[PDB]
């Protein structure tokens, strides 16, 4: 149990470091936001 | 010419428009007159007087 708890704690801390690191993996969430923003920009620019 | 805090039909330089005129801090160049934004629409104007 002690070893498993230590491993779990280390794994969680590494998860924190992985997310806190620069190579953001949230591209799935960013693609939707980018698509909606760019679609709106094209639509608003289409008036010209 | 003059109008403050009122949704009005402005016809500066013969260009039609309707909106509220307020003070701005857009540091125009000595020759610059108009103003625009990312939305390719007018955003500022210089007092003819």
């Amino acid at each position: 149990q002690k070893l498993i708890a230590n491993q779990f704690n280390s794994a969680i801390g590494k998860i924190q470091d992985s997310l806190s690191s620069t190579p953001s993996a949230l591209g799935k969430l960013q693609d939707v936001v980018n698509h909606n923003a760019q679609a709106l920009n094209t639509l608003v620019k289409q008036l010209s | 010419n003059l109008v403050k805090n009122k949704c009005v039909n402005f016809n500066f330089n013969g260009l039609k428009g309707t909106g509220v005129l307020t003070e701005s801090n857009k540091k125009f160049l000595p020759f610059q007159q108009f103003g625009r934004d990312i939305a390719d629409t007018t955003d500022a104007v210089r007092d003819p007087q």
